[PDB]
């Protein structure tokens, strides 16, 4: 992006540039993917396909099609995009889960492992052994749901300093 | 309303003497009043100043006559009492604030007592409210 007059174009580019972009999606970092795509020219977003992929695989990830991001693992235009496609495929489960444990109410042992597209059953266990939301009510897959008394104290405070700022002079 | 007086000799004030020497700034600071004036505050007696003397031990014992138990620096006031002077003060302050508004209007036009009754109201709103809310929280915390 720096010596644009003096660099000749380098066709040799958008690869490691859409790459980047998929390290970002990997890396869940949204802020700097968008800060980048913005950097990017317009048409390439719509032209390349080294570009658009990736782009398309966030687009995708943020409207909430994880079926769409999981069908699109097939298609990738050069097979460098790869190992991120595995963290993205764990981000993916990670962000799943934020959703399952911030708004649901209690999921099930076969439904845990027909939404979270999890390892083989006997691994399904997985990210219960490792994030453990309380698991075990009832069913081990109860999910545990992760879901009144006067603040005598800072509402104290608040009125002192309505006082303060009314009394002292100035 | 309380005045000392002494007499003057008869032959104080006929031999051609002052009936009182002034030797400090101190015997001026005092007025006199009329009302003795008449009867003759200076022709007959003097009139010494008072110059109450007190300690430190009687200050404190006649404090205590109206010292405010911590009883009432801790009471609420009744609510409902309250809330009937906070209702009548809004209302007489939104009356002075229709005034206000006519008087920043006719005044900005053709070139107060609005202006400071608001103000005077205003503060007792505010001091009557903020006391019975910190009253209240410094209560529900310090029985519980």
């Amino acid at each position: 992006f720096d010596y644009k007059e003096q660099l000749p174009e380098s066709a040799y580019m958008h690869q490691l540039l859409g790459l980047n972009l998929l390290f970002l999606l990997s890396q869940n970092r949204v802020a700097e993917f968008h800060t980048e795509l913005e950097r990017l020219p317009a048409k390439d977003i719509q032209t390349n396909v080294y570009i658009k992929h990736p782009v398309s695989l966030e687009q995708y990830l943020m409207e909430g099609s994880y079926n769409k991001v999981f069908l699109a693992k097939g298609n990738i235009p050069a097979e460098s995009y790869t190992f991120f496609i595995d963290i993205l495929l764990d981000t993916i489960r990670d962000e799943i889960a934020g959703c399952i444990e911030k708004a649901y109410e209690k999921i099930l042992f076969t439904e845990a492992t027909r939404i979270l597209f999890f390892n083989t059953p006997k691994k399904m266990t997985d990210y219960a052994k490792k994030r453990g939301w309380v698991l075990g009510p009832n069913n081990y897959y109860s999910f545990a749901s992760q879901q009144t008394t006067i603040p005598s104290t800072e509402l104290a405070k608040q009125v002192i300093e309505y006082a303060r700022q009314l009394e002292m002079i100035v | 309303v309380i005045d000392a007086f002494r007499l003057i000799n008869a032959n104080m004030m006929v031999l051609g003497h002052e009936p009182r020497q002034t030797t400090s700034n101190l015997g001026h600071l005092n007025k006199p009043s009329i009302q003795a004036l008449i009867h003759g505050l200076n022709r007959h007696y003097y009139s010494i100043t008072i110059n109450y003397r007190k300690n430190e031990l009687e200050q404190k014992m006649l404090l205590n006559l109206h010292k405010k138990s911590w009883m009432e620096g801790l009471t609420l006031q009744d609510y409902s009492e309250h809330c009937k002077h906070n209702e009548s003060v809004v209302k007489e302050m939104l009356e002075l604030a229709k005034n206000y508004n006519k008087a920043v209007e006719e005044e900005d036009k053709m070139t107060q007592d609005p202006k400071r009754h608001l103000e005077e109201h205003v503060d007792v709103l505010m001091t009557s409210n903020i006391v019975q809310c910190l009253a209240a929280m410094l209560d529900t915390v310090v029985f519980k």
